[PDB]
């Protein structure tokens, strides 16, 4: 009837390890199944537990089965981008049916080599006066804050890896529809990089 | 070998039918419909083997029905949809229905079910060339991709290079915006990135593209309004690279 999971969400650095667990009925168990889920991918299976005090691993990833006490443990060594998904737990009775729980959310932070943090303007390709401001090239030790301003409008950031070089870099849009907004203040509500370049 | 869903979202009006289509892996004997409403758990709807159902809950109620046409494809209808019915579907299959049988999911198809289809409007896309101060401060190039003023919330956004799509150096938000927060209807706006190395911008016969999926309504649903029948569509933006 219920699967537990928690830490329901958790953030760790590129290169660093972690776990979190799954607490399932220990009554009528037959399996376990953990899965991540990666953002619009397939869930993917990772592996099947039946025996009590087995151990399972895919690459870097293991788990743990206590049949008795009903929970599992999963385990990321050296978390990679990849490893950034929800981690499912299900649990199968005799029945067909998988009984999910709300999963682990797992935020794997880039390492951010030479941070060069900067704003930059980018205007459109069409003619037309439009214009985007682009802050990037930050560590992940940055947070993007929203816009106290209604008609400002502050993306989250995300991480790009580029493969033609083995670069990755964060970066965030903001764009406002106000006739007076500037890029040099589009970010003002973030604690940005002291040494953040504004171009002149 | 992976279990196949097309298409990725579909929208709409409530009241309406709507039918699910998977593709099993070909030597799997079991077959699985799981949902997920947005901030909810992935829930059993129901499991079939040998030409019949297996096992149902009871979110598989009256309006719920499976098909099995032939040796290839898995139909999941749902004869007259609900707002509740908004969630990913998820298609699963397994070799056999052991302990140690693995159910290996499918992408899932995102159901989005409207009350009305009046506010539907496709997005505005436009791209935006990489900066000068940022090409001759880190000899990287990003543009940037950003669809407008759409509703409902959950389109594709895909970057094309010289004709091919694009993954490396790539990253687009995992969520759209809303235009006007509230607004229970409101547009939304949601961004992407390409970066790639300035030489690379700066040859003006590399040819760069945003295009969005738009996943709206289909020739079957009516439409009464002046403006033209938000339909789903593609709409793209261009830029070609810049010496200077």
């Amino acid at each position: 009837l219920n699967v537990e999971q928690s830490p329901q969400s958790l953030h760790v650095q590129e290169g660093d390890s972690t776990n979190f667990t799954c607490s399932f009925p220990s009554s009528n168990f037959y399996a376990l199944h953990w899965y991540r889920w990666e953002t619009a991918k397939s869930p993917e299976a990772l592996f099947v537990m039946t025996l009590n005090g087995d151990e399972k691993k895919k690459g870097r990833i293991s788990a743990t089965l206590n049949t008795k006490e009903g929970y599992s443990y999963l385990y990321i060594k050296g978390s990679q981008p990849e490893d950034s998904a929800t981690y499912l737990c299900a649990f199968k009775a005799a029945g067909n049916k998988l009984t999910f729980g709300g999963g682990t959310r797992v935020l794997v932070k880039p390492n951010i080599q030479n941070p060069d943090p900067a704003v930059y303007q980018l205007r459109d390709s069409k003619s037309s006066d439009k214009s985007v401001c682009l802050f990037t090239d930050f560590d992940s030790q940055t947070n993007v804050s929203q816009s106290k301003d209604s008609d400002v409008y502050i993306t989250d950031k995300c991480v790009l890896d580029m493969r033609s070089m083995d670069f990755k870099s964060n970066s965030a849009v903001a764009w406002s529809n106000k006739s007076d907004f500037a890029c040099a203040n589009a970010f003002n509500n973030s604690i940005i990089p002291e040494d953040t370049f504004f171009p002149s | 070998p992976e279990v196949t869903q097309t298409p990725s979202h579909q929208v709409t009006q409530m009241g309406q039918e709507v039918i699910l289509r998977c593709v099993p892996i070909s030597n799997h004997l079991y077959f699985y419909w799981y949902r997920q409403i947005l901030g909810q758990k992935v829930e059993f709807l129901v499991s079939f083997y040998n030409n019949e159902i297996s096992e149902k809950s009871e979110i598989f109620d009256d309006q719920f029905s499976v098909e099995r046409p032939d040796g290839s494809n898995f139909t999941l209808k749902i004869r007259s949809t609900k707002l509740e019915d908004s969630a990913m579907y998820f298609c699963a299959s397994s070799r056999l229905a052991g302990g140690m049988d693995e159910q290996f999911f499918g992408p899932g198809t995102r159901l989005t079910v409207l009350e009305d289809l009046k506010n539907v409007f496709p997005p505005e896309v436009a791209v935006f060339e990489p900066s000068e101060a940022e090409i001759s401060h880190t000899q990287k190039a990003t543009l940037v991709c950003l669809a407008t003023g759409f509703y409902p919330d959950h389109v594709e956004l895909s970057w094309w290079v010289n004709g091919k799509e694009v993954h490396s150096g790539v990253c687009t938000d995992p969520q759209p915006l809303k235009e006007q927060p509230a607004l229970n209807d409101s547009r939304y706006a949601l961004s992407s990135r390409l970066r790639v190395s300035a030489t690379f911008w700066q040859n003006p016969r590399n040819h760069f593209r945003c295009q969005v999926q738009f996943y709206g309504l289909s020739e079957n649903d009516e439409w009464t309004q002046d403006r033209a029948k938000p339909v789903t569509q593609i709409v793209s933006a261009e830029a070609w690279g810049r010496a200077d």
